[PDB]
């Protein structure tokens, strides 16, 4: 009902008359085509999408780790504009959002032919001299080691490493093994319809008091086959018979009679049920996992990922007291919207109706040769008994009531005042978000306090999307590639600690929080005395440079 | 024969496959127009 | 929207092309300026705003 | 609504001779072709500026049409889906072969004018503006007939 | 005619003479900080970096290509400066680089 | 083009020079800029294909 | 709330400017670690208090 | 007119067996339970949006 008031369709639509217009402004529109643009530009502001802060002094290194990898992940491997958009359209469209997150992983199998060495002591001072090296370039540099070194060197670095005693290696021949290269190694976050993903009622309003989920979803059996471990019963499945014209639950903007020639890309519906069960009988419930096709069971394991809840994340436009969902501005606005259309409607058919351009003539006040000189355009004779200025009558359009203009003014103040939207005020209340920034003696009209509650909560579910992507990145991303992307060195974080999230914050980054900051630690800078101590001079120069994005000036400032 | 792959595509399957996904691209044109 | 017209005012081609939409002859007699009358929303009082 | 996920897009352009002989180890079965069956005008779908009847006299600047096919296939027949590039003019498959760009993705980007959610296309400004435009363009016919038909 | 002008203008937000001067505020630390714009100005700025991503998706492209096609004497030649070589296995996965409209 | 880590200053001003360059003087700025704006309105949606 | 912290900080601050600087090195020490740590720096304040 | 002079306070609250064997030293007699006799459409009073 919501979608249909906003689209003018089904109950919205006017009744069609023949001689009558059909005419409807669109009001809950346009209220929500300012709110759009409102709330989409804090989130793309600045090029780093998300600050992490260390909670302690030992996390700076962790901090800085999980930031470069989380911003470098969703600046690549997702289209952040449409998927900020998707997300802003579907809280203030539907009142409530669901995202889904997950991981996508595909590695392939490649054989290559790989040098064999035979290990020789270390002898005269030139070995020794060229493995300390190698070791300190390592150390200084990981980029360079991989790529100057040579893999003589490399082996002989990775028998120093297992075994304390130095050795030196010299090449013998070539074996062909076998090497798998991961494609894709990236979490996976999309936008959910809410007729797909089924939520337990008995949740009391709260999302973690759910005992089950269930979501719906199109696969091809290329993504069944990426991970062949995972998934079982493959060959009974038919695919005709699970399709999506076939289940009209599910909704999705594929054409019916849309079906691809390749069995192997064809797509299917399936279905997945994550919850809690009593796996053993004895009254523990832990968290599963479970995927059908049609009737067949594919898949059946426990919940993979570490934090050990569903991956749904839910976000209310306007909050309703001890409930889970949301509720958008239609349901006020769709009377208004009636009444301003009804009116509308009214005048233009006012208008319409009325005969212009007409022109009426007595009779007997021109007789045929007269009446033909006017009708031609020149000069005639008239009777004097009928006076041709008032008795000729040109039809024109009749005069508006004031009613009209007087009752549209009313309902759209009355719209404006219930949502508490204007036309061309506010929306500048991203500028504001930063606490540092303006939250300190920061004065805003009672409007744009409105529009901060709802963009704290869309910052909400946002942290809470990078709290999971950084707990599924403490697992499944290797070392190498960290190191790959951050050109420093690892830093581990233990399994039982990943239950709970210690150690750190995560939160949107603004452009006008990094200027605060720095401005925060130029001030700092200054009241503790330049002379007092050189190394925490240095790590506060290094602190506002990488504000500023200059890397290769803090990186020489730290190592001064 | 093009290519030493074991399973070609051949053009019969290029062809069903842009027959089947005209009718929407045929459908959306009206709007653009 | 509703029209009134006067009785005896347009014989019947007269009426015809009036409500076609074409230029017409009246009698004299009635000025169609005034029996003509579109109908139009009443005004609303200034009670019902000041309440 | 995602332009990644999409299995496989098709592109037709118009094209020369001289293009497809600038590099002849790519194209194969040129001498199959038949110009004079594939032009712009026997193929009423595809849109071009033009003219109908326009026709270049030397054969190899003479200009036809042609189709590629950028998608994911499984070449090998062991449930591998990897991309592919294939072009064909008029029923004969002149080029076939791996995609060439290190990006391994389709070379196509779309940027949306006024998003649509769950949707990969956009909308422009003329949805909402069409009836006033043809009420303001309705007053204004009205005013100006008002005017032209009075004598004066 | 006024009242369809102006639910046009509303409708749309774009008005005969004000406006389109967000393109001189796009920078994030030129005018982003502490910048404050009319309602009416972010609408444009919004579509302006929808742009924009496809502009730096374009960027990214070309300078993958480049990364292979073009060889060392044709960059040394524009560049006037020592070649620096990219790995065709990091080529898959965008590192090292980030590009933006100037 | 702007390095990511510290190491990245040299390829990062190399892919701009060539990259610049290239825009310069293979293609003609304004008219593809002018076209792209124009569909992008008119149409709503803009497809570019690189090759 | 947000401005307490900050009232804090220049209560702090004119604090540490009617006291004398060099009258105690560990009451400024202190300062300027609660003056750190109202501003979210946990490494300096640290480093200050362990100085 | 105090909520600390109150003698007792009752709440009602909706609740399963895990919830119960999470700490099984605390409750007693869980077996002589019937969990269909004890139900929110069973009770009227308690006030809830479960279905």
């Amino acid at each position: 009902e919501w979608n249909d008031l906003m689209r003018i369709e089904g109950k919205a639509k006017p009744p069609k008359v023949k001689g009558r217009s059909q005419v409807q402004p669109k009001l809950v529109r346009r209220q929500a085509e300012w709110r759009y643009s409102a709330l989409t530009e804090p989130f793309l502001g600045s090029n780093k999408l998300f600050k992490v802060t260390p909670v302690t002094w030992e996390d700076v290194q962790g901090a800085r780790q999980n930031e470069l990898v989380l911003n470098y992940q969703f600046r690549t491997k997702l289209n952040r504009v449409s998927f900020i958009d998707n997300y802003v359209r579907s809280v203030v469209d539907d009142g409530t959002g669901i995202v889904r997150v997950g991981w996508n992983r595909e590695i392939r199998k490649e054989k290559q032919e790989v040098p064999v060495f035979s290990l020789f002591p270390i002898q005269t001072q030139e070995q020794a001299d060229a493995l300390q090296q190698a070791l300190q370039l390592r150390t200084d540099n990981p980029r360079g080691y991989e790529e100057n070194v040579d893999e003589a060197i490399k082996e002989s670095v990775r028998f120093f490493d297992e075994t304390g005693q130095a050795t030196y290696a010299v090449q013998t021949g070539t074996t062909t093994t076998e090497v798998e290269v991961p494609l894709a190694n990236h979490p996976t976050v999309e936008m959910l319809n809410p007729e797909n993903i089924i939520i337990d009622p008995s949740c009391q309003g709260d999302i973690n008091k759910a005992m089950f989920a269930i979501v719906s979803f199109e696969t091809c059996k290329a993504d069944l086959l990426k991970e062949k471990d995972r998934y079982h019963n493959l060959n009974k499945i038919d695919w005709q018979s699970s399709a999506p014209v076939n289940e009209p639950d599910h909704a999705t903007t594929t054409p019916q009679e849309f079906q691809i020639s390749d069995p192997m890309r064809k797509r299917v519906v399936a279905y997945e049920y994550w919850g809690f069960w009593d796996i053993e009988g004895n009254g523990v419930l832990e968290p599963i996992v479970a995927t059908w096709i049609g009737s067949t069971l594919i898949r059946l394991e426990k919940n993979p990922y570490p934090d050990g809840k569903l991956p749904f994340v839910l976000i209310p436009y306007m909050p309703v007291k001890r409930d889970m969902y949301g509720e958008p501005d239609a349901e006020l606005l769709g009377d208004n919207q009636a009444v301003l259309g009804a009116v509308m409607r009214g005048m233009i058919d006012l208008l319409g109706r009325s005969a212009n351009g007409q022109r009426g003539m007595p009779k007997g006040m021109l007789d045929a040769l007269n009446s033909r000189r006017y009708r031609e355009g020149e000069d005639y004779e008239y009777n004097p008994t009928q006076n041709p200025a008032q008795m000729i009558i040109e039809h024109k359009f009749p005069e508006l009531p004031q009613s009209a203009l007087t009752m549209a003014t009313l309902q759209n103040q009355e719209a404006e005042s219930l949502t508490g939207v204007k036309a061309f005020a506010g929306g500048v209340t991203g500028e504001s978000y930063g606490d540092v920034a303006a939250g300190i003696r920061g004065v805003l009209d009672a409007a744009s306090k409105r529009e901060m509650a709802i963009l704290r909560r869309l910052a909400k579910g946002m942290s809470e999307i990078g709290n999971k992507i950084i707990a599924m990145n403490a697992v499944f991303l290797a070392e190498h590639e960290v190191v790959r992307i951050t050109n420093e060195e690892f830093v581990t974080i233990k399994r039982e600690d990943l239950k709970g999230n210690f150690d750190l914050e995560v939160d949107i980054s603004t452009a006008e929080v990094d200027n605060q900051k720095s401005q925060d630690l130029g001030f700092m800078l200054q009241t503790i005395g330049p002379n007092v101590d050189q190394q925490i001079t240095l790590n506060i120069l290094a602190e506002i440079a990488d504000l500023k994005r200059m890397p290769k000036l803090a990186h020489d400032l730290r190592t001064w | 024969k093009l290519t030493s792959w074991k399973n070609e595509l051949s053009l019969q399957a290029l062809k069903a496959d842009l027959d089947a996904a005209k009718p929407s691209h045929t459908a959306m044109m009206i709007k653009v127009k």
